[PDB]
């Protein structure tokens, strides 16, 4: 009755087939570079 | 001036042919602006 844990991990691979599968089913989302970096404490000219 | 009238040595530019037969007056030179100019260099951009 061990044949489970073999068989299990024998066929571990379809794992990955079924990933697959829930991947391609589910939706897709991807992000963009963004910056938080340096930036400058820039004012307007003196103005009249 | 204006011969045979009394208007004569005034100082100025008479309207009445300011051209003066030329095609267009032309100056030359140079210029630097500032400016408030929209860019990122180069984020907002995918990911990959």
């Amino acid at each position: 009755a061990s044949l489970i844990y073999r068989q299990l991990l024998t066929n571990s691979y379809t794992v990955d087939l079924s990933d697959e599968i829930q991947e391609i089913g589910s939706t897709k989302t991807q992000n963009v570079t963004i910056n938080l970096g340096p930036f400058a404490q820039t004012g307007y000219a003196p103005v009249n | 001036s204006i011969t045979r009238t009394r208007v004569s040595r005034l100082y100025g530019l008479p309207a009445a042919n300011p051209n003066n037969g030329k095609e267009y007056y032309e100056v030359a030179g140079r210029f630097s602006l500032i400016s408030l100019v929209p860019s990122n260099d180069d984020y907002q951009t995918p990911i990959t």
